[PDB]
């Protein structure tokens, strides 16, 4: 019942459209330390403790 | 005689006829006559049998 049919006398018959969607997404920053004195590491047994 | 044809075809592609399967030609002149004597044009009326 849908199809597209025409006549000799074809005029304004069958139109068509198009759509389009659109998708997005987001940025995160992270992070961590650590901190140490300097006795630590210099009177530590281990030394490559770095 | 200036002849304009237009087949069918993109040419008579249209909003009104996207398809474009309509086509025509046609045909135009010019015309007009001066007199200058008048005088030496004849002209005999009468009736002729059948």
């Amino acid at each position: 019942s849908k199809l597209p049919l025409l006549t000799e006398n074809g005029g304004r018959v069958n139109r068509v459209g198009f759509t389009r969607i659109a998708r997005e997404g987001s940025i995160h920053k992270f992070g961590f330390f650590y901190e140490f004195t300097q006795e630590s590491i210099d009177f530590d047994s281990d030394d490559g403790l770095m | 005689f200036t002849v304009m044809t237009k087949m069918p075809g993109k040419e008579t592609a249209d909003r009104n006829d996207p398809y474009g399967e309509t086509g025509f030609s046609s045909i135009k002149w010019y015309y007009g006559i001066l007199v200058k004597r008048p005088e030496r044009l004849a002209l005999i009326k009468t009736v002729a049998p059948l």
